């Protein structure tokens, strides 16, 4: 219920989520979290195609960063140097041009101090 | 029938 990752400060942790590839409908993936009674926030999104978009929050830039594996078909997030605001729950979602779409379970992730 | 957005930086 509660259960989740649990980093300290300044510590890392990846992320993965399936990439399926480009459809007529979604031309990338990203994430997106909520903090608890917080208003969902985009974190990332990349596009399958090599050299299109790469966006990031301007909380996350710089600490963050995401990755594609076509031939895997998986999209990863490397998150580094985690502080205590970037305890949420983070969930996938494919995207269109940069926007994250959930058409409908995530990934709880604490940072301590 | 009914989707979330979560639009990406302005």
């Amino acid at each position: 219920a509660s259960g989740g990752v649990f980093v300290q400060s300044g510590g890392s942790l990846r992320l993965s989520c399936a990439a399926s590839g480009a459809t007529s409908t979604f031309d990338g993936m990203g994430w997106f979290r909520q903090a608890p009674g917080k208003e969902r926030e985009f974190v990332s999104a990349i596009s399958y195609e090599q050299g299109s978009y790469t966006y990031y929050a301007d909380s996350v830039k710089g600490r963050f960063t995401i990755s594609r594996d076509n031939s895997k078909n998986m999209v990863y997030l490397q998150m580094n140097s985690l502080r205590a605001e970037d305890t949420a729950t983070y969930y996938c979602a494919p995207a269109y041009e940069g926007d994250l779409y959930a058409f409908d379970q995530g990934t709880q992730v604490t940072v301590s101090s | 029938g009914s989707v979330q957005i979560v639009y990406k930086p302005k």
